[PDB]
């Protein structure tokens, strides 16, 4: 029977002390005492069980169901004892659970003194609550609760208010009734009854109220109003860094009215670092990760980027530490390209450097980004190949606005081989190589650029090529070599040793139009 | 050839092959336009043969004179009455733009399917055979200094290309655009005749006996015996109009004049927008009703109601033979209201006389009435008196109640900011040598939006006796400051909402009659639910979240004292979708679900499946699947399930006008190709599946097509089918886009439904593109649009629309690409959406040729910058050719000569009567010869290779983006690249999830082609009004 049963939660006075938040308690910050009760049971046994186990009279409590209100505050409702004694909790409670119960004692040490529990008229009275508000601290202390006639004028509420809140008597007060989160509304006439002062007169109403004292104006909150405002958009956002795999970030309390350059201070403040180094990521916001980056003059506040969060779940935002301003960190060019290792392997970097700088720069970058070769020349040089041909190299000097946008163009950057490097210019010449499987469109594989002497034993460029791929030893064999210019080859046989440089330079004077490359024929 | 000739050699053999290609591309078709011909030029493969790369516009640009020969001489040899294949617009653009001379050499060649038809219904078939009847009813001389003009001998080889071009150009060009044309005067405004009748007596006794000097009577006796109902023909004084006939609504006898009686007019077809083509036994009911003598009664006249039937729904497609039973016609008859000032054509108003005016009631009388109650701005309910004025607590006024803690608009001038508000060089001579081309630079504004206030009383001041004075009632508003007119001006509104309003506390005193409606201003905390769901509720919502102090100039808290059905989705038909933009658009409005569509272009149609799932389209011509459904089968030849008769509830569409894009008077060719055209074959389809609703969109140029008789014919067409329709000019920029393209709506609601009201004009735009008025017959028409040039929202502008798109180069192609960046402002905020991690899809452009990508990269930035800045400075091309400086070889007296001296002539043509000199053309330059060569003629091509203004918008549609094109500017603001595929989808102002197929070109066209969904919704929701009533109706 265990759909028959309700927990029924009872909190106490005693939790309201202290309560920073808006009406009585926070739902998170509170210890609550559960009973697990049948729905059939009446509500008198109830009553009866809780007096009995917590110890006090069955007439020295009173029972103030929790109930929520349309405005989405939740207070406490009246119940009448001996009217509605004979029905169940499952109908008193309307398909609610858990169900909170606020219990009104004496206090026992005004109720060992004889004191009772008052009675209370529904037509003619109402339970009032007094909060009280200290801006030197910037703090709320509860200040208990009263039974006052509806028709009763604030004036005669005010010494009360005053020797109930530990104020010297006839201190001017500042009240204002908190109707509910971001709605603090003041009480302008005090000489009218509590009916004509308070709008919409309910059970559980609160008032607040604060010394009337020139010095609120040093403070930075001189009113409760400008305290429950600062409250509404106080919210904490857990920063992560993006580099950091599963960090857990740390959480920072900000006001949801807060642009980005006020959040970059906070956070900076917090992580010892200029805010300017800083790059934000807003969340994917139904996933955790870092989204979208943010720009540096984005116009908005925090809840533009907290907005599609659940008030449940966890509001995270991502970021990284820059090692350079971000304006200029915002105008970098995104520069992709093949950097080519001691091993003669091919890996894909991502550089950013200004999008108006030259080539130059760009090797200045990469070399900023790199190691050289243990004892090599340490200079680097950019090529640019399509269909596995070198089209060009790039003089340091040319713009970058200058470089072919299209994707057939594939921009390497390589350490000039020691063979390379210096070589003789009118003797040995650097020759352009690539792979083809039968005919000589299909191309493949790593080309590559190869030295070549003049007069030379052709079978000593297949001892060199041999001692550059090194596969076993027989493979190299199917390598049909052959000489490709404007898509016409002639394949030229190994030990016959054929070589000198005209028949690899185009015309006369040509430099424009493709130059004669070596083919090689295998299969991939 | 030998080596030194080789390049002349290639040239002429590259003159024979784009003057082949270009022929045998306008044979293919005779409806293309420039950018289309430069897309077939490049994408020819260059013949094995001749060593030449590819061809370019600089290659047509310099063979210009060649081709267009040949292409005249084509069509010089063989005659028809067909239009001549060089008048193609491509063609004409093309010699518009390089300075070809016409009719010369020429005949240098030395001796060297079917017309289709649509499957109309009966009805739409007798409708237009009817009309056949009258289209048989039947300055600019030959130029005479050009070769064939001057030729001995119109004469088919005599035809002057000249002459020609200009009436082209009459052709497309509006003839004629004059303002006033004065709005029509009211109809059967001047006398009538008085006639002499034997004995006219009254019967029985004075039925209504009022007290006053009039005594009502039913029956009385002219020779023949009239009643209360009876209608009666009256021969006015003439002037050339017609026998008027007009209901006797009521007859009395006067003790001080004469014998009286009140006729409510009928209005002939021929008065009213249908014109000729109106049936003559046809009449249509007015606002139009007077009292008069039956001294002027001519005669008697039989009218009956033509009813629509019980079952009108299926009576579509039933040969009218069938139901011409019986005696029709022979007697008038009336069928549908009318109403002249907004063209609009209802159903029978079903207002009820009572009891008290049965004897008397007109219905002109009563409608009359309540329109001019209605109209009066009265209060309704006292609050409070004071000494001086007198308090009240609501009003009305054109049928809308303002009580106090409304939003309400106010005009621009009404009241101002307490705000400074608005507070208030020159470079040296250019070289010349330097900038050889700025000479030709030289030597309305859109208004601001609708002031938004809020009530706080309303209040009459006391007449001199005392009493409140009804006639005047004075509003006190407190002000909302929009981000526009903070102290942070113009800047401020960029990424700010379009909604978004700050709270003041000053106050302006402004008149009732000042109000121009009701809109829901709230705050953003008390908000139920988050702001976007409030701000797509409903319309005419703001919200408002920080007051603004002007004096301090800062953001506070607003103070405490400012803080306070769904009917089942019509299935829709839409023919000729493209894209699916009116679909989308229909749906966002959330009234249609689009369950088929007809598209004969296949990725198009691609299109329309990827974005809509839950749909069938059928990629076959309209005409076969209606003929399918005509004779009974279920299955196409892809089994494809056809619609059947009920299925179709709304259908909307817009068809081609290639077939009847001239402006001339019509003709017997012109009519035939008319007669069997697509919008024929639509005006069936509305005809057979009888849908509740009926939309028709296109160009502006459908309203005055052949002086009006599109319309008027598919006006009649409707009429005739016992429709209620209407029609208006809707500008797309008012409604949520950044674009100027003006389109024709129809609109058609069936019989016992509402017809749906044009749709107001939500964001303000330059009055110089909102000229929605319309000449039809000398007579001006306008739509029922209440809002001239204001609006609630402020304008949108390309930075709002695509801003925040990530940089890319020309040539992009990389279809998936991350988007890199949070949106900057409302529209591309709306347009993303609310999940935020996507992949930004199609931000593709055109990968223009090398010379082009060096022009527009040497464009300035500078707001308004075209071809008139470029230097002319030597600069390496991409693929390294010479690009060399222009060179000036004559001097021009029309523009005069440099501050330097050097000379500004390109050609020899800028000396009056001189031809154009051979050889003395440029090619390959970075300032283009052709501009300099022909800009006296064309207003120097202002707006030719210039770029977007970051606070403008796009001049048109852009189908095809090209800097030498007629579709306005097309370089990207900043970046040196044309507009994207993702840009011109973000100017129409498709959501970015919005899917495309094809190639980039078809993408384009897809997009250019396609209705913008966010005129589209307007419109949507503007039906969704009516839905809402019909089904109000039922209790
Ligand atoms: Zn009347
Ligand atoms: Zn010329």
């Amino acid at each position: 029977e265990a759909h028959l049963y309700m927990q029924v939660q009872i909190v106490a006075e005693d939790q309201f002390c202290g309560h920073q938040g808006n009406d009585m308690y926070d739902e998170e910050k509170v210890k609550y005492t559960v009973f697990k009760v049948l729905k059939n049971s009446s509500l008198a046994e109830f009553v009866q069980s809780l007096s009995q186990t917590m110890g006090f009279p069955q007439d020295q409590i009173r029972l103030w169901p929790m109930q929520a209100r349309s405005n989405g505050t939740k207070r406490p409702a009246m119940l009448d004892n001996e009217a509605d004694g004979n029905k169940t909790m499952i109908e008193l409670s309307d398909n609610e659970n858990p169900w909170t119960i606020f219990l009104e004692t004496v206090d026992p040490e005004l109720a060992a003194s004889g004191a009772t529990l008052p009675k209370f008229d529904k037509d003619h009275d109402v339970m009032l609550f007094l909060k009280m508000y200290d801006p030197k601290t910037r703090s709320l202390n509860y200040c208990g609760h009263i039974y006052t006639p509806i028709s009763c004028k604030i004036r005669d509420l005010l010494p009360v208010m005053c020797d109930r809140a530990g104020f010297i008597q006839d201190t001017s007060l500042i009240l204002y009734e908190e109707v509910k989160p971001n709605l603090t509304e003041r009480i302008q006439d005090y000489d009218v009854s509590l009916d004509k002062a308070l709008d919409e007169l309910m059970d559980g109403d609160i008032i607040v109220f604060q010394k009337d004292d020139p010095e609120n104006d040093n403070s930075e909150l001189p009113t409760a109003k400008e305290y429950f405002r600062d409250l509404y958009h106080r919210v904490d956002v857990i920063f992560c860094d993006k580099t950091i795999p599963n960090d857990p970030g740390f959480v920072v309390t900000l006001s949801n009215r807060m642009n980005y350059f006020q959040v970059a201070k906070t956070v900076a403040q917090r992580l010892n670092t200029d805010p300017m180094l800083l790059q934000f990521f807003k969340s994917q916001g139904y996933r955790d990760g870092p989204g979208n980056p943010l720009r540096h003059n984005y116009e908005g506040t925090l809840r533009d980027l907290l907005q599609f969060f659940k008030p449940r779940q966890p509001k995270k935002l991502y970021y990284q530490q820059l090692k350079m301003k971000i304006t200029d960190f915002e105008n970098r060019r995104s520069f992709k390209c093949i950097w080519l290792n001691s091993q003669f392997r091919e890996e894909e970097i991502t550089l950013y450097p200004d999008k108006h700088g030259c080539v130059r720069d760009l090797l200045e970058e990469c070399k900023k980004a790199v190691e050289l070769g243990e004892k090599a020349s340490g200079k680097l040089r950019l090529l640019e190949i399509v269909s596995y041909k070198i089209i060009g190299v790039h003089q340091e000097d040319e713009l970058l606005e200058c470089l072919s946008p299209a994707t057939s163009r594939t921009f390497r950057i390589e350490e000039i081989p020691l063979d390379q490097v210096d070589i003789d210019k009118e003797n040995e010449m650097l020759v352009t190589v690539a792979h083809f499987h039968k005919e000589v469109f299909g191309t493949f594989g790593i080309p590559f650029l190869l030295r070549i002497h003049q007069g030379e034993h052709f079978r000593e460029v297949m001892k060199r090529i041999q001692s550059l791929l090194d596969i076993q030893e027989k493979e190299f064999e199917k390598f049909k070599f052959a000489i490709v210019m404007m898509g016409r080859h002639q394949y030229i046989n190994e030990d016959e040793y054929e070589v000198n440089l005209k028949d690899f330079e185009p015309q006369p004077g040509n430099m424009s139009h493709p130059r004669p490359w070596l083919g090689l024929d295998h299969f991939n | 050839p030998s080596p030194e000739y080789a390049p002349i050699f290639g040239l002429m053999q590259e003159k024979i092959y784009i003057s082949k290609i270009v022929v045998e591309f306008l044979q293919s078709n005779s409806d293309s336009t420039y950018e289309d011909l430069i897309n077939k030029i490049e994408t020819t493969v260059p013949p094995s043969g001749l060593n030449l790369n590819r061809f370019t516009e600089d290659s047509l640009l310099r063979h210009a004179q060649f081709v267009v020969e040949q292409v005249e001489s084509y069509d010089e040899a063989g005659d028809s009455d067909e239009q001549p294949i060089f008048l193609t617009p491509c063609m004409r653009d093309l010699i518009k733009l390089a300075g070809v001379t016409l009719g010369q050499r020429r005949a240098q060649a030395r001796r060297q399917r079917g017309p289709t038809k649509a499957t109309t219904t009966k009805l739409v078939y007798q409708i237009f055979d009817t009309f056949f009847a009258e289209q048989i009813e039947k300055k600019r001389r030959r130029c005479g200094v050009c070769e064939v003009c001057q030729q001995p001998e119109a004469c088919q080889e005599r035809r002057c290309p000249n002459m020609a071009m200009k009436e082209a150009d009459d052709d497309e060009e509006v003839d004629d655009n004059i303002p006033e044309m004065p709005s029509p005067k009211k109809m059967h405004q001047g006398k009538k005749k008085k006639q002499n009748k034997n004995r006219i007596s009254w019967v029985g006794e004075a039925v209504k006996t009022d007290g006053k000097k009039s005594y009502y009577k039913k029956v009385c006796i002219d020779a023949e015996t009239l009643e209360v109902g009876d209608c009666v023909s009256v021969i006015p004084d003439d002037s050339s109009k017609p026998l008027y006939l007009a209901r006797v609504t009521a007859l009395w006898e006067d003790s001080s004049n004469g014998q009286m009686f009140h006729a409510h007019w009928f209005c002939a077809g021929t008065d009213t927008v249908l014109g000729a083509t109106s049936d003559p036994l046809e009449l249509f009911l007015v606002d139009e009703c007077e009292d008069m003598q039956l001294s002027y009664i001519h005669s008697k006249v039989k009218v009956i109601y033509k009813a629509p039937s019980e079952n009108w729904a299926m009576e579509g497609g039933m040969d009218p033979e069938s139901l011409l039973e019986g005696d029709d016609g022979k007697t008038y008859f009336y069928q549908l209201w009318y109403d002249q000032d907004y063209a609009r054509f209802e159903s029978p108003p079903k207002t009820q006389p009572t009891e008290d005016n049965k004897f008397k009631f007109c219905v002109s009388c009563a409608r009359l009435a309540e329109m001019r109650q209605k109209e009066i701005p009265r209060v309704l309910e006292q609050l409070e008196d004071l000494d001086s004025r007198v308090l009240y607590y609501s009003a009305t006024k054109n049928g809308i109640l303002y009580r106090v803690g409304d939003g309400v608009y106010l005009p621009p001038e009404a009241f101002t900011f307490n705000i400074k508000l608005s507070s208030p060089p020159r470079k040296e001579p250019v070289d010349e040598d330097l900038y050889p081309e700025h000479y030709r630079k030289y030597s309305l504004d859109a208004p601001e939006p609708y002031r938004i206030g809020r009530i706080k009383e309303i209040f009459c001041p006391k007449k001199s006796n005392g009493r409140p004075n009804e006639t005047d009632i004075k509003i006190r508003v407190n002000k909302f400051y929009r981000p526009e007119n903070t102290h942070k001006s113009t800047p401020a509104s960029y990424h700010a909402d379009i909604n978004l309003l700050y709270w003041s506390d000053e106050e302006a005193v402004v008149d009732f009659k000042a109000v121009q409606g009701r809109c829901t201003v709230e705050y953003g905390e008390d908000l139920p639910e988050c702001v976007q769901v409030y701000s797509m509720g409903g319309p005419n919502r703001f919200y408002f979240l920080e007051a603004y102090n002007a004096k301090s100039k800062s953001f506070e808290d607003p103070p405490n004292h400012a803080r306070s059905i769904k009917l089942p989705k019509l299935r829709t038909l839409d023919v000729f979708s493209g894209c699916g933009g009116l679909s989308e658009g229909f749906h966002q409005a959330g009234i249609s679900d689009t369950l088929w569509a007809i598209e004969m272009w296949d990725p198009a149609a691609q299109a329309f499946r990827l974005n809509n799932p839950g749909s069938t389209v059928f990629t076959e011509d309209c005409n076969i699947l209606l003929k399918l459904v005509m004779a009974g089968e279920t299955t196409n030849s892809r089994g494809q399930r056809l619609p059947q008769k009920g299925d179709v509830e709304m259908l909307c569409g817009g068809p081609p006008c290639q077939g009847f894009s001239g402006m001339n008077r019509f003709n017997s060719r012109t009519y035939s190709k008319f007669k069997n055209s697509l919008v024929v074959s639509f005006l069936s389809y509305c005809d057979y599946y009888r849908p509740r609703f009926f939309l028709l969109e296109n160009v502006r140029n459908f309203v005055s097509f052949k002086r009006s008789m599109v319309l008027k014919l598919t006006l009649r067409c409707l009429v005739r089918m016992g429709y209620q329709c209407t029609f208006g000019v809707l500008q797309a920029g008012q409604y949520g886009v950044a674009q100027t393209r003006r389109r024709a709506i129809i609109l058609a609601a069936a019989p016992g439904e509402k017809l749906p009201l044009f749709p107001e004009p939500l964001h303000v735009f330059a009055p110089r593109a909102c000229q929605l008025s319309v000449v039809v017959d000398d007579k001006k028409f306008v739509s029922n649009i209440t809002r001239l040039s204001s609006g609630p929202f402020r304008t949108i502008t390309v930075r709002d629309t695509m801003s925040d798109l990530p940089e890319v180069r020309n040539g992009a192609s990389a279809l998936e690409i991350s988007y890199n960046g949070e949106p900057q402002s409302w529209f591309q905020r709306q347009l993303r959406g609310a999940q935020y991690q996507p992949i930004l899809r199609d931000h593709i452009c055109k990968d223009m040729s090398a010379l082009v990508a060096a022009r527009m990269r040497h464009i300035p930035l500078a707001p308004g910058s075209d071809w008139r800045d470029l230097p002319n400075i030597e600069v390496r091309l991409s693929d390294g050719t010479m690009a060399r400086k222009l060179r000036y070889t004559h001097h021009d007296r029309k523009n005069g000569r440099s501050s330097s001296g050097a000379l500004r002539g390109v050609c020899s043509c800028v000396e009056a009567g001189k031809a154009c000199d051979p050889a003395a053309r440029q090619f390959n330059t970075l300032i283009p010869w052709c501009l300099p060569h022909t800009g006296n003629r064309h207003n120097h091509w202002a707006g030719l290779y210039g770029r977007l203004e970051w606070d403008g918008f796009f001049s048109t549609t852009v189908t095809n983006p090209e800097p030498m094109g007629k579709q306005g500017r097309v370089l990207h603001p900043e970046q040196h690249r044309v507009v994207s595929v993702r840009e011109c989808a973000r100017s129409q102002g498709f959501p970015d999830t919005y899917r495309l197929f094809g190639n980039i070109l078809d993408k384009h066209r897809q997009v250019g082609n396609a209705v913008p969904p966010p005129l589209a919704k307007a419109i949507g929701l503007e039906i969704k009004l009516c839905m809402l009533a019909k089904a109000r109706e039922s209790a």
